[PDB]
């Protein structure tokens, strides 16, 4: 279809739409063994914000910035409201969505 | 109160038009007629204020305090309000 499927023998599957979208399928053999921006796979969604330092935080920005590969990379800041910074698009967006 | 018309509020594809006696506001900003923007044309004549929307509507606020709306036939069976559901049958569905 519109998807490119990367299949692995370890139980991990990837679907990529050749664009910003990516879907990662994990077998139930990796529960509690994974980490990163995708959570830790232990059926609990509130502790998925665990940082690289192994601490669950309430700030999404801090949890996301803790997972950057390069420590020298600048931290991400809070973005503006897309429909407030660009109101002239807002109507179209709604009419499109 | 005479049964005068005080305010007419129009939402036309993201454009907000407020018509009051001696005032026309577009998106909260007073405008000078004729005013064309985003496919909406507002113009004042000796007897009426006309708002034409290219999506297919015409609104007339006359000086005898009459508000007349004319709609494109593509909106039939898809409207609601004091003007009915626009399906060609007077009583049913209203
Ligand atoms: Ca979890």
């Amino acid at each position: 279809g519109i998807y490119l499927v990367v299949d692995t023998d370890i139980g991990l599957v990837l679907l990529w739409d050749k664009k910003t979208s990516i879907f990662i399928n994990l077998s139930p053999e990796f529960k509690g063994r994974v980490c990163g921006l995708c959570g830790n796979f232990d059926d609990i969604a509130v502790n998925d914000f665990a940082t690289r330092s192994r601490s669950v935080v309430g700030d999404v920005l801090e949890f996301g910035n803790s997972w950057k590969l390069s420590p020298s990379c600048p931290d991400a800041l809070a973005p503006k409201d897309p429909c407030t910074a660009n109101p002239f698009r807002k109507s179209w967006a709604q009419k499109q969505c | 109160q005479a049964p005068t018309l005080s305010r007419v509020l129009m939402k036309v594809d993201g454009v907000v038009i407020q018509l009051t006696k001696g005032s026309v506001l577009v998106n909260g900003h007073p405008v000078l007629l004729p005013f064309s923007q985003s496919g909406v044309l507002i113009q004042q004549s000796s007897s009426y204020t006309k708002v034409e929307a290219r999506l297919g509507l015409v609104l007339m606020w006359n000086h005898d305090d009459s508000l007349l709306l004319e709609l494109d036939t593509k909106y039939a069976n898809k409207t609601c309000g004091l003007c009915g559901d626009f399906n060609g049958m007077p009583v049913v569905s209203e």
